[PDB]
């Protein structure tokens, strides 16, 4: 099972030019592709290698469609501002976020399309793919022009048809960067606090995809209730890293167990901290 | 304009650290919104001029993520950190490389 | 590959 996606950000400046447009593309946590309208020559590049098959013919369109994007949410923001009777001095956000998500066999199990306003919930495409709920008054506006324009069959068809064909040609191309899973390389580290308690620090890195659960169990049982976990970060070689600390009492140490579970470990893994 | 969001730091290296052992200096910026930030890997409180970013993206509440590295080898003696401004913060915050952290 | 078809606007 997977899924493609596609993150737009419209940046609108106080009269410093045309607002600034950034895509990425995701399939799973992997990122293949990017267009930024500052660059000097603003074309969409790859960021897999996987996606370095595609030829000059799809690039060359790809760019179309975001420089497109880039005219359309210009004209979505001056719009956003009247809704909103929010002054032209400001600086506004417009997000969006689309894609497919199929099954093991490549069929469709859920679309998405939605957008986000100055960091809020603004429209989204319901699960059925027919309807839209708005978040407020300025977003029902949006809704009534779209309804009136049948957006949503436009948007439906992308998302059942193209999203899905992409992505399968996608995971027949980087199939094994796409199906395979990074098990982490995991360990435990001891730093003293005091005289009396020590912290011990469960490690996971280098792991694909960034879902992954660290759990401190004393005894086997668990202690999430005293764990700092920090956010699931990126190494910058498409891995990710994550740890899991607990705060225990000196000679303790060896009752502590960290339990890593991930897509790349055949079943769940026990940690001890090793003097 | 309407919402702002405080973003979240971390500074760690790709690899475990190892004295003079080339790695890459990480600083991952999430939770933030609006997209407007300054990011900056120091090297003695210096300004590192080569350091790359991710493009910029956003998790699923709609706050943004980057990620700035560059290329580094560590040392006993170097000390390294990472310097966020955003709309969020009084002034910017400096947040130093522990190695085990 | 992105939506080829223009999106409306907001």
């Amino acid at each position: 099972s997977h899924s493609m996606r596609y993150f737009y950000t419209s940046v609108s400046r106080p009269g410093r030019g045309e607002p600034r447009f950034i895509s990425v593309g995701y399939v799973d946590d992997t990122q293949f592709v990017r267009f930024d309208s500052d660059a000097a020559s603003p074309r969409e590049e790859p960021r897999a290698p996987w996606i370095e098959q595609e030829g000059p013919e799809y690039w060359d369109r790809n760019t179309q469609i975001y420089k497109a994007q880039a005219q359309t949410d210009r004209e979505s923001l001056r719009n956003l501002r009247g809704y909103y009777n929010q002054s032209e001095a400001g600086s506004h956000t417009l997000q969006s976020m689309y894609g497919c998500d199929v099954g093991p066999d490549g069929r469709l199990l859920r679309g998405h399309d939605q957008y986000a306003y100055d960091g809020k919930d603004y429209i989204a495409l319901n699960e059925d793919l027919r309807s839209w709920t708005a978040a407020d008054t300025a977003a029902q506006i949006t809704q009534r022009k779209w309804e009136a324009a049948r957006e949503a069959e436009q948007r439906r068809a992308y998302l059942e048809g193209e999203c899905v064909e992409w992505l399968r040609r996608y995971l027949e191309n980087g199939k094994d960067k796409l199906e395979r899973a990074d098990p982490p390389k995991t360990h435990v580290t001891h730093h003293p606090i005091s005289d009396h308690e020590a912290t011990l620090r469960c490690w996971a890195l280098g792991f694909y995809p960034a879902e992954i659960t660290l759990t401190w169990q004393r005894d086997g049982e668990d202690q999430t209730q005293d764990t700092e976990l920090v956010e699931t970060r990126p190494a910058g070689d498409r891995t990710f890293q994550k740890w899991a600390a607990v705060v225990v009492p000196s000679g303790e140490e060896q009752r502590y167990t960290c339990h890593v579970q991930h897509e790349g470990l055949p079943k769940p893994l026990t940690l001890r901290w090793e003097p | 304009e309407a919402i702002q969001r405080t973003p979240k730091i971390q500074v760690y290296s790709r690899h475990p650290a190892e004295n003079g052992k080339s790695n890459f200096l990480n600083c991952y910026v999430s939770g933030f919104h609006p997209s407007d930030i300054e990011v900056d890997l120091l090297k003695n409180g210096e300004r590192i001029e080569k350091v790359e970013h991710s493009d910029l993206s956003f998790s699923k509440d709609w706050s943004f993520y980057l990620l700035y590295y560059t290329e580094f080898t560590p040392t006993e003696k170097d000390e390294y950190a990472c310097r966020v401004n955003h709309v969020t913060l009084s002034q910017p915050k400096i947040v130093k490389w522990d190695r085990d952290m | 590959s992105p939506n080829g078809t223009i999106r409306n606007i907001l």
